[PDB]
C-alpha cells in the first residue's frame, strides 16, 4: 500500500502547559499579544452569551490544570479565521481551568449554523479541544445549547452517537450569571455521564 | 508548429517484453521475425499531438456515471490516480491518458466477449482525462474481475485496466495494463509473464492508497506512469 | 553508469483494444468529440487522397482486431500538434481493422517534405504505430508513395534499411477509389514480404 | 437420545481474539469483565444437534441461483470449497455450514445496511450446506466486495464471506470469517487484528484454487476449518 | 510437548448476522426448513413454558442484534440430537433480539434433569451460546429457573461458582404472558449484575 | 461403456521439458511451431482403455527370466519398485506400466542400434505389469549401462529405463525416463536438460532402495510416479 | 495459493520405442497378448474402414521411428474400455511408422457421434497421441474424416481453431487402398500444413 510521512506523534501538555500557553494564568507577566477567552468585543453581531464549565477525571475529582482551544462559528454562520485582537469577532480562542479558578470561562457569541459537506446544516455548536497532564493525545468534543431542541434533533453529526443517553453530555445548560446569558458545560473525562470525544 | 528541439531517451527493449513469448500464444503469428531497423531521431519522431483542446464531456474520467442508464454500476467504487513523470522525474503535463476494463464480473462491453458472466446495464467500461500541470490525472471507476479467455486451458487473466498515454511525442507514447496489489493471479498470467524482469512487473502493480479513499464511500489505488526521459539536443552537426 | 527511472513497461493492447480506443468501430456509443480517421477536412489545402490497407499475421491471416496511429506533415512540410476537431487539418489520426471491415481507411492529404536533423530532406511519408493482441509493444513503421519515385531513392530514412527488397515493403501502390487518388499499404508482420519495422 | 461418550480439547483462548480488543470499538462495552468460570464437560456441553434430515433446498449451497430473480448476478464467479477436519485430522461429517457475506459491491441485503453500492435484484447472500461422508463442502457464489463501516474512520473491512460451523457439539460450534489470499485491507481491519498471533490469522486466509476452476467459467478459493479435537473417554471416575 | 493442528480461530458475527442465520428476523424471504425459536410443537410432553429475555452490554443499553443458540433435554431429561421440523420435540433452536423486536422469546418445555459425568444429577437447565457484533468468541452461559431452588443449590455446576451472588444472575424469575407460564432472563454482558458466563 | 465423470488438472506445461530445445538435436525439426490449441475436456479426453483383461505373461515383469535363452543376463540384478499415484495423492489401482531399455554395456534390442557393447543373449529389455490395488509395482531386471550417441560429438545417455504409464485416461497417459540416484551423467545429457526446472528432475531420479533389496540376491530401487489428479465434476452447464 | 503434488515430467519416448511398445515392428520376438492396430474384428458392427498416414518432419522429411496411440468411440457412438483381444471391437489401438514400413494402418471403424459435455454433438472423430525421438512430449491430434462435412461443420471442437485453413490439417481424404475404403491422414509436425495439435 501507499505509505505517506507519518505523523509526529502526540506527547501530553504536562502540568504546566499555562507557562507556554495560558501565561496570565499561570500568574506570570504577559506579552503585548495574548491569545485568550474573549472571542467577541462588546459591539461584535449577535447574541453575546458567557459559557463555564468545569472538567472531571475518573474518579469525580477536579481536573484543575487543563487548558482548552474553541473554535466556532460567528452569528451569521461564518468561519472568520483571520486572527487578530482587533477583529470584532475571532472564531478562535483559548480558556483553562487553575486551582485559585477550578472553572473555566468564555466570552463569546452563539454561533450561527453550518453545512457539512452533504449540504445539510448542523446545529450551532462550538468545536472543543482539551489538553492536560494524563491527557496524551488532545481530546475532541462539541458543545451543542440546550435552547436549539430542534436544530439538535437533525443535527447530522449529534445523530451519528447511537445512544440517545450519550448526545446528552454534548448539550450545554442555559442559565445565568449576573444578568447576563450563560451556558454551562461540564466535561467528564471517564466514568459515568463520560462526555462523548470524537475522532475526525 | 511543432519543431525539433528534443531528444528521447532510447528504449530499454529488454526491460519491456519481447515480441515473440510463446505461452503468450497468440504472439506467435504476431511477431516480426527480422530485426527492427534502428533510425535517428527526427522532427517526425521526436514531435506528437498536444490535447489541450479536446473537448472533454463532464463525466469523461468518471465510469461510475458516463454510461448510465438507471443506476449506478454493482462492483467495489474505487479512485485510479497516480502521476505521470518522464524517466528524468519531470512531470508530464496535459498528456491524455485513456483507460478501459471489464465490469466487476470480467464482461467487457464488446460484441465479440460471450463470457457468461453478464453485462452491467450501468457500466460502460471506457474514461480518458487530460493530466493536470502537475502531472497528475484520475479515475473514478468500479474494480474489474478477472475473467478466463482461449490461451493455456485454464488461464485467467488478472483484474486490470489497459491504459494509453500519448506524452509529448509519438516516441513517447505507451499502451499498458495496470494490476492490483496482491492479486495472487499476477504471477500465473502469461501476458504478465511477457516481462521477463520481476522489477518490471512491480511497475505495473497499483499500489491500495488509504490517504486517497472517500471514508465510507471508496477506496483508492495508486498507479504512477513512467514515460521515456526528454532531454534538448546538444552538440548536433557540430 | 547513471540508471535513470526505468519507462512503465509495454503490455498488448489487448482484443477488445476498440472499447477503449476506437467506439463506433467497437459498435457502441461514442462521445461528442472523437479522435478519428479523418484528417483533412474537404477544405484543407494540399492533395486530398485516401489511404486504405490491411494486416496480416504471420500465417498470412487477415488480422482483423488491429488499432493504427499516424502521424503526418501538413501540405507544406509542417507538423501540426495543437490537435482539434475545428481544424482543417490534424497531425494526428487513428483507424482499425474490424471484423465486418478487414481494411482500415484514412481520410487526409499527401505530406509534405520535412528534413531530418542534418537537414537532408525525407520522402513524403506517414509514421505508423501498429498495436493489436499479439503485440506485446507496438510496431513502428512508415508508408512511402509510389509516386514519389525520385524522392524515395535518396531518402536519409529509407537508405538506411540495408536491402533495397525489404524497402519495397514500405511503398503505398497509387490507386483511384471512386474517382478519388487513393494508396493501398498492407502490413504483413511476420514472414514472406515482412514490413520492415523501426525503432527509435 | 444423545449419549455422552466423548471429550474435546479444551480451547486455547490466546490463539482465538481476546474479548476486550479496544480497536475494534463495539468490543470494548459487549466484553465481560468478570473471569469466565471453568466447568468440566458433561453430557450438556458434549453433545449437540445433528441436521442430518434437515430438509435442504436444491440450492441453498449455490448463491448463484438461490436468488433467482430472472437473471445472473454480476461479480466474479468462484467455488468455495473446503474440508471440516477436527484437530487430530479426522474429517467432521454431516456437519452443518452455514455461510453469508455482502455482494460484489460490499452492499449486504438487510434493512441496516445504507452503503451506496446498490443491491443486486439476483444476489441474496446466504447459504448452506451439508459436509459429506469425507467431511468436504462446496459452495457456488460471487467474491464479495470490501466495504467501510463506522469504527475508526476510514475503516473498510476486507472482502470476507461469515461462516457458520456446528461441529458435533455444541462444545465445536462456531462461527468465524474467511478472507481472500492476497487482500491488502486484511492487515489493516481491526477486526482481523483482534487476533493477536499472525499465524492464526493465516488460518481464515482462504487460498486460490486453481486445481478447483471450471475452465472458461469460475475460480475457486479453497478454506479448511478445523473444529476442536474429540476423543473417547478414558479413566474416568476410575 | 504434543501440539495438535490449531482450532479455526472465531471471529464475531458481525451485525447482520440474521441474514445467514434469523432470515425472518432479517426482514428477508425464508427458505422451506428454517432452525428457529418453537422447540415443543403443542402436543409434546411436559410443561410448556415460555422463556424471554433481553440483551445489555455495558452502559445498561439494549443489544438489538443479539443471535442466541439453545441446547435442551427435553421433559425426560433426554437430550434429542436427530434434528426434525416433524418432531414434537427438538433439543435445539434459535432466537434472536431485533431492531422491531429487543426482547427475544423461545417456545419449549421445562427440561428434566440430567446427571453430569460423575452420575451426579444437575438441576434443569438450558444451555445458552451468544453471538453478536463485539463479540469476538461466543459467551457460554446456563439458564436455571427460580422455582427449582432445592435442586438448584446441590447442582454439581451451579456450586463452581464461588461467590452466591454471581450464582443469582443464572435463575431466571418465574412470571405469566397471556396465562402461560413464562421466565424471564436477562443477559448483562457486562458490568453490574454481569452474568456469569462458562469455558469447557 | 466408459462414461464422463471427471476432469484432470490442467498439464503444467513449463514444469514438462517444452517441445524445442535445440540441444537435444532431432527436436529442432519436430516440434511444432504453431501454439496447441487448448479444447475443454470431454469424454473423448476423459476416458481411456483399461488393461485388467490382457493376458499378462508369467514372467512380463521378470526380465531376468523372459527372454532366457540359456541362463541369467550378465550385470547388477535388482528390483525397480513403486507406486503411481495422482496429483492429490490418490493412488492409481490396475494400470498398465511398461517398461524396455539397454543391457548391461549399454547396447539395446533393436536392428539399428549399431553401438559395439555387446547384445546379452539371455537379455531381452521389455517388461509389463499391472499395478496393484494400491497402486504398486514391481518389476527386476539388470541395471542398464550408459550409451554413446549421435548428438552432440561426445554426447552420453546416463543409464536409464523407460516407463511408459496408462493412467485412467488418455488426458493421463505418459512416457518417461527413469534414472538412477548419484549417476554423474545426468547433468550433462541433453535430454534430462530439455526439463528446464532442477526440481523436474528431481522426480526422474529413482532412489537405492536396501529396505526391499533381496540380500545376497539383488538392489532394489525405488520409482514413484505422479499422474495428473483427478477431481469429479461440479458446477458444470449449471 | 494451493499447489498439489507436481505431475512426473515427460521424455521422449526414443528412437527404440519399438522395443517396450511394438514388438514386432522392433522385429523382436512378441509375448502371447499384444496390444495393435486391429481395432475391429472382421464381424463387428458399422463400417470396416483402413486408415494410413505418413508423418513428416519440418524439413519435409518422414519420421520412420513415430509411434501412435488411438482411442475412437465404436460405430454407435460409445467408447469401449475393457481391453479384451477376443472382443469383437476394442476403442483403443497402437500403431507405427517404421524403417521398413514409412507409414503406420490402423483396420478399425468408422466412429459414431458423442457429445461434448454441454450436450452438444462432435462430428466423428478418432484421438491420436503422436511419440518419436524428438518430442519431449507427445502431440495430441484428431482425425475427422471428409465425407462427414455436414457434421464437421457443426462440431464444437473443430470450430475452436480460429483460422479455417488450419481446420482442414485435421481432415482425413477418403480414396482406396487395395478396393478397400480407407482414409488419409498424414501428420505435418512443423511447417507448411503444420497439423493442428491440442493441449487439453
Ligand atoms: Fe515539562
Ligand atoms: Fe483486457
Ligand atoms: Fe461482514
Ligand atoms: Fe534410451
Amino acid at each position: 500500500p501507499i505509505e505517506l510521512l507519518p505523523e509526529t506523534p502526540s506527547q501530553t501538555a504536562g502540568p504546566y502547559v499555562h507557562i507556554g500557553l495560558a501565561l496570565e494564568a499561570a500568574g506570570n507577566p504577559t506579552r503585548d499579544q495574548e491569545i485568550w477567552n474573549r472571542l467577541a468585543k462588546p459591539d461584535a453581531p449577535g447574541e453575546h452569551i458567557l459559557l463555564l464549565g468545569q472538567v472531571y477525571d475518573g474518579n469525580g475529582h477536579l481536573v484543575r490544570d487543563s487548558f482548552l482551544e474553541v473554535w466556532q462559528a460567528d452569528a451569521n454562520g461564518e468561519y472568520q479565521d483571520a486572527y487578530n485582537l482587533e477583529n470584532a469577532f475571532n472564531s478562535f480562542g483559548r480558556t483553562a481551568t487553575t486551582f485559585d479558578a477550578g472553572e473555566w470561562t468564555l466570552h463569546t457569541v452563539k454561533p450561527g449554523v453550518v453545512n457539512n459537506a452533504a449540504g445539510v446544516p448542523m446545529a450551532p455548536h462550538i468545536n472543543i479541544s482539551l489538553f492536560a497532564r494524563g491527557i496524551n493525545i488532545h481530546l475532541h468534543t462539541r458543545l451543542y445549547f440546550d435552547d436549539e431542541a430542534q436544530a439538535n434533533a437533525k443535527c447530522p453529526v449529534l445523530n451519528l452517537i447511537e445512544q440517545p443517553q450519550r448526545r446528552e453530555t454534548l448539550i450545554a445548560k442555559r442559565c445565568e450569571v449576573d444578568g447576563k446569558t450563560a451556558y454551562r458545560f461540564d466535561i467528564r473525562i471517564q466514568g459515568e455521564g463520560e462526555t462523548v470525544f470524537f475522532d475526525f | 508548429p511543432a519543431q525539433d528541439n528534443s531528444r528521447f531517451v532510447i528504449r530499454d527493449r529488454n526491460w519491456h517484453p519481447k515480441a515473440l513469448t510463446p505461452d503468450y500464444k497468440t504472439s506467435i503469428a504476431r511477431s516480426p521475425r527480422q530485426a527492427l531497423v534502428s533510425i535517428p531521431q527526427s522532427i517526425s519522431e521526436t514531435t506528437g499531438p498536444n490535447f489541450s483542446h479536446l473537448g472533454f464531456g463532464a463525466h469523461d474520467h468518471d465510469l461510475l456515471l458516463n454510461f448510465n442508464n438507471g443506476g449506478l454500476p454493482i462492483g467495489e467504487r474505487i479512485i485510479v490516480a497516480g502521476r505521470v513523470v518522464d524517466q528524468y522525474g519531470k512531470p508530464v503535463p496535459n498528456t491524455l491518458v485513456e483507460m478501459w476494463q471489464a465490469n466487476a464480473g470480467g464482461r467487457e462491453r464488446h460484441k465479440n466477449d460471450r463470457y457468461l458472466a453478464p453485462l452491467d446495464p450501468n457500466f460502460g467500461g471506457v474514461g480518458r482525462c487530460l493530466t493536470d500541470s502537475d502531472g497528475y490525472y484520475s479515475f473514478r471507476t468500479i474494480k474489474p474481475g478477472p475473467y478466463p479467455w482461449r490461451n493455456g486451458p485454464n488461464d485467467w487473466r488478472p483484474a486490470h485496466i489497459h491504459f494509453g498515454i500519448s506524452g509529448p511525442s509519438i516516441a513517447t507514447k505507451l499502451i499498458t495494463q495496470l494490476y492490483f496489489e496482491g492479486d495472487p493471479l499476477i504471477p500465473m498470467c502469461p501476458i504478465v509473464k511477457s516481462i521477463a524482469n520481476p522489477e518490471a512487473v512491480q511497475q505495473l502493480i497499483a499500489k491500495l492508497d488509504m490517504n486517497n479513499a472517500n471514508p465510507m464511500d471508496c477506496l483508492a489505488y495508486r498507479f504512477d506512469i513512467v514515460l521515456r526521459g526528454q532531454r534538448k539536443t546538444h552538440f548536433e552537426n557540430c
